[PDB]
């Protein structure tokens, strides 16, 4: 088991050990466990106790072709986070060999605070409820207790220092019941190494695993196969059916979902088309036509096998990002040409009003704090965007924003500036006055305007609020003038444009004013206090 | 020794993620960390300690060494009261301050063994390959508030002999920090001051008057057009909540009729008048301002674009204490967070050093862009407080028009 340094635990504040009553089984499930128990007790894991103990948790009986702590936990007081991200293949360092280790039941090899044994303590119950039970206790690490996987990397992780100063090229990786090891050495020194290190690790009571249970490249990690030399994306399967339930179409869905970031062109809008007005999860939707045939369309992408390369710290780390649609985003993070690290995309971002720029901006940051985690570096990036535009733009947008070095390449369709309201009233232009009002209680307004060449116009609206009565002002005015126009309103909202000039909206009527301001050659949108 | 601290009551430790850090940053601190560790500055930590502040690494004005720097802003939140020095009202008339940077001072002081728990903080790994490294204080950390407070006696203990030689100088403590304020003239000024570490080392250009709050100053022309006049209409109309006497009456008078925005309108004699008499309202800071001890210093910031910014400092709105305008410094001119972030930190100590305390600021920025790189150029030893807001076009198109040489 173990001569290692137990770790101090404690209940949360002021609360008390577990006393749930040991639940009644057969005299099939009692001899069962008698029979198992009586070997941990053995082994050194468990220890039988006595009236000394008001503490008790729920054994269970289950036979696989089991201790219920959900309470103790609950009582249990709060470790440090125990590693809750994992690497990710984009970030791995191809090695020569690489053997996983299983530390299985190593939990049982850890010993746990003695003081804190007592809560541990559970019953083994008697034909149908006779005489007392039999009563036990953990000395070690609970499996299924909160405190165990946090306080089994403490040790495994103290135990390791020693072999890891012992050989710094020989990187070992923590992880769950597995030691994922690694190296660049031959062959044969690994296989050496292993034997040493297995060793190291028996010299402190963890039994590692036989040949039977042995596991080897590749290895499945998140959604790919993992090789020493470089991994595979783990082929996606999509069912074929007569019947599609809801559940069904969803799962569906996710799945595509996620392969959409690695395999481009994936799509499902025809798919999700499906879920409108669902009563039940069970429901059985027949598929359109066309979800029938995209779904035909995936099914081929999915067929193609997408390879990939392992991070070198000697190259230089590249992402290029297209727009594959009005806020949609495409990246490929690689060193050197078509062999990519990782690629994935952004989905339709809806946000109330922004543009394409700034929509840029943020995937361009997303990305960055993305790799920052994976290499602790930050990519150059080959923008489809010239860097006029984004000098032009940037430099005048009214919230702090930023670029890191990057480089425009020209892949279309590159992302630019869709209108630029003038920065000077036009001479010439006509000048409309723009007036939008309407009862917002009881919904009725009107819009309209008048401009200084005697031209005017007034709609009566229903079932409006009095912003889109303003706005809609503001979209006569652009439906009814020329190529080039000034404007001026009270609009508080006609404000927000004038400092951000969105080119996308959460607003439908937003949007037309916008392509209404995309279509003339110059706008000039001034605004005045009311009344 | 060791004094008992404690956390205000009822609140538990500080459990702050670790935002990830680049390469070259965790190398350092890994570093950096190992020695103070030889030197039992710091020791590695179990996980039966949940706590934990975020750290991270910057180039202190003055490098190639990288300054660990932690942000305990949430622990010095938490920690208990010590109920510094009573901030000399004159040190912001001093010709001239310099800086130092004495947290290096509080290492020998050790800190309660029962307190440590709550001063946990963690070195990442990249791509999560390894657990994090986990250490603690055994000593004072700097950037804690508690530190210049245990260490104050030690601390005035030393400087009284200086203090004593130059009475014509001003010492102020914030934090890890030293604000050292005097009218010496320049030589005899840095050479008072080297002169000042030399002594403080045996152990272990701010110029304040030239800080003039300016006016706010309204545009003059030949001709004025009736879109001209609409823009100063508005912008009055606005400032008007910060001076009541302020009218635009007889303007909004010449601003009837459907006219082209670009057509002229000859002012008449009263909105002549009234404009010459907005002029003076504005000719001086409105009256009854007064900075408030127990109330909190605002400091808001607007990006007008061309490498320039603007701020208001207050506590309550529109009475401001201090305004002022940043123009970008040589180096940052593509670098809007950059700009940003030096700017923060000019604005921060110009804060501390009229009222001591930092203000919370309100940043023209997304939470994203501010938290993915502000790091990069922070080059002070504390961090001020702050939230991501949406300046209001007219806020801007307002302030704009402050007076400049
Ligand atoms: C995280 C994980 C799945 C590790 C084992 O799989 C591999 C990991 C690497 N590269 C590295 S840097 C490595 C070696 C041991 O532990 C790590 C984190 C390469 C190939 C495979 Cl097959």
């Amino acid at each position: 088991i173990s001569p290692i340094e137990t770790v101090p635990v404690k209940l949360k504040p002021g609360m008390d050990g577990p006393k749930v009553k040991q639940w009644p089984l057969t005299e099939e499930k009692i001899k069962a466990l008698v029979e198992i128990c009586t070997e941990m007790e053995k082994e050194g894991k468990i220890s039988k106790i006595g009236p000394e103990n008001p503490y008790n948790t729920p054994v269970f009986a289950i036979k696989k072709k089991l201790v219920d702590f959900r309470e103790l936990n609950k009582r249990t007081q709060d470790f440090w986070e125990v590693q809750l991200g994992i690497p990710h293949p984009a970030g791995l360092k191809k090695k020569k060999s690489v053997t996983v280790l299983d530390v299985g039941d190593a939990y049982f090899s850890v010993p746990l605070d003695e003081d804190f044994r007592k809560y541990t303590a559970f019953t083994i119950p008697s034909i149908n409820n006779e005489t007392p039970g039999i009563r036990y206790q953990y000395n070690v690490l609970p499996q299924g207790w909160k405190g165990s996987p946090a306080i089994f990397q403490s040790s495994m992780t103290k135990i390791l220092e020693p072999f890891r100063k012992q050989n710094p090229d020989i990187v070992i990786y923590q992880y769950m019941d597995d030691l994922c090891v690694g190296s660049d050495l031959e062959i044969g020194q690994h296989r050496t190494k292993i034997e040493e290190l297995r060793q190291h690790l028996l010299r402190w009571g963890l039994t590692t695993p036989d040949k039977k249970h042995q596991k080897e490249p590749p290895f499945l990690w998140m959604g790919y196969e993992l090789h020493p030399d470089k991994w595979t994306v783990q082929p996606i399967v999509l069912p074929e059916k007569d019947s599609w339930t809801v559940n069904d179409i969803q799962k569906l869905v996710g799945k595509l979902n996620w392969a959409s970031q690695i395999y481009p062109g994936i799509k499902v809008r025809q798919l999700c088309k499906l879920l409108r007005g669902t009563k039940a999860l069970t429901e059985v939707i027949p598929l359109t036509e066309e979800a029938e045939l995209e779904l035909a369309e995936n099914r081929e992408i999915l067929k193609e096998p997408v390879h990939g390369v392992y991070y070198d710290p000697s190259k230089d780390l590249i992402a290029e990002i297209q727009k594959q649609g009005q806020g949609q985003w495409t990246y490929q993070i690689y060193q050197e040409p078509f062999k990519n690290l990782k690629t994935g995309k952004y989905a339709r971002m809806r946000g109330a009003h922004t543009n394409d720029v700034k929509q840029l901006t943020e995937a361009v940051q997303k990305i960055t704090t993305e790799s920052i985690v994976i290499w602790g570096k930050t990519p150059k990036f080959k923008l489809p965007i010239q860097k006029e535009t984004w000098e032009t733009w940037w430099t005048e947008y009214w919230q702090a924003t930023w670029i890191p070095e990057w480089e425009f390449v020209n892949t279309p369709p590159l992302v630019k500036l869709w209108y630029q309201l003038e920065k000077e009233p036009i001479v010439g232009a006509e000048t409309f006055y723009v007036d939008g009002a309407a009862n917002r209680e009881t919904k009725l307004g009107k819009a309209g305007y008048v401009t200084n060449r005697g031209r005017q116009k007034v709609v009566t609206l229903t079932d409006t609020t009095n912003q889109k009565t303003e706005l809609q002002a503001i979209y006569l005015a652009l439906q009814d003038s020329g190529l080039e126009v000034n404007i001026v309103t009270d609009s508080q909202y006609a404000l927000g444009i004038i400092q951000a000039q969105p080119d996308q909206s959460e607003s439908e009527l937003v949007n037309q004013i916008i392509e209404q301001l995309i279509k003339k050659e110059k706008v000039y949108l001034a605004w005045v206090p009311a009344h | 020794e060791t004094v008992p601290v404690k956390l205000k009551p009822g609140m538990d430790g500080p459990k702050v993620k670790q935002w990830p850090l680049t390469e070259e940053k965790i190398k350092a601190l890994v570093e950096i960390c190992t020695e103070m560790e030889k030197e039992g500055k710091i020791s590695k930590i179990g996980p039966e300690n949940p706590y934990n502040t975020p750290v991270f690494a910057i180039k202190k004005k003055d490098s190639t060494k990288w300054r660990k720097l932690v942000d305990f802003r949430e622990l010095n939140k938490r920690t208990q009261d010590f109920w510094g020095i009573p901030h000399p009202a004159g040190l912001k008339k001093k010709k001239s301050v310099t800086v130092l940077d004495v947290g290096d001072a509080y290492f020998s002081v050790p800190l309660d063994e029962d307190f440590r728990k709550y001063t946990a903080f963690t070195i990442p790994s990249i791509n999560n390959e390894t657990p994090g490294i986990r250490y603690q204080y055994n000593v004072l950390p700097q950037g804690w508030k508690g530190s210049p407070a245990i260490f104050q006696s030690s601390m005035t203990k030393i400087l009284e002999p200086f203090r004593k030689q130059n009475p014509d100088i001003v010492i102020y403590q914030y934090m890890d920090d030293l604000c050292v304020g005097s009218d010496l003239e320049i030589g005899q000024h840095r050479t008072k001051i080297e002169e000042l570490r030399q002594h403080l080392l045996r152990w272990g250009e701010l110029h304040p008057d030239k800080w003039t709050v300016q006016p706010i100053v309204l545009p003059e022309k030949d001709s004025w057009t009736v879109n001209d006049i609409q823009k100063l209409v508005g912008k009055l109309n606005w400032a008007s909540q910060i001076y009541p006497g302020i009218k635009v009456r007889q303007l909004c008078k010449l601003l009837r009729g459907t006219k082209a925005l670009t057509e002229v309108i000859p002012l008449t004699e009263e909105a002549e008048l009234e404009l010459a008499e907005n002029r003076e309202i504005l000719k001086e800071p409105v009256h009854g301002v007064y900075y408030d001890p127990s109330k909190d210093l605002i400091a808001e910031i607007q990006k007008q674009g061309q490498g320039q910014w603007t701020y208001q400092i207050y506590q309550e709105p529109f009475k401001n204490l201090k305004t002022g305008k940043y123009a970008r410094m040589r180096g940052a001119h593509t670098n809007d967070v950059k700009q940003l972030t030096e700017a923060v930190q000019k604005i921060t100590t110009e804060s501390i050093v009229i009222w001591g305390k930092t203000p919370k600021f309100k940043l023209p920025i997304q939470k994203e862009t501010w938290e993915t790189w502000w790091t990069e150029y922070w080059q002070a030893t504390w961090i001020p407080e702050w939230e991501f807001v949406n300046t209001p076009p007219l806020v801007k198109l307002w302030y704009q028009l402050e007076k400049e040489p």
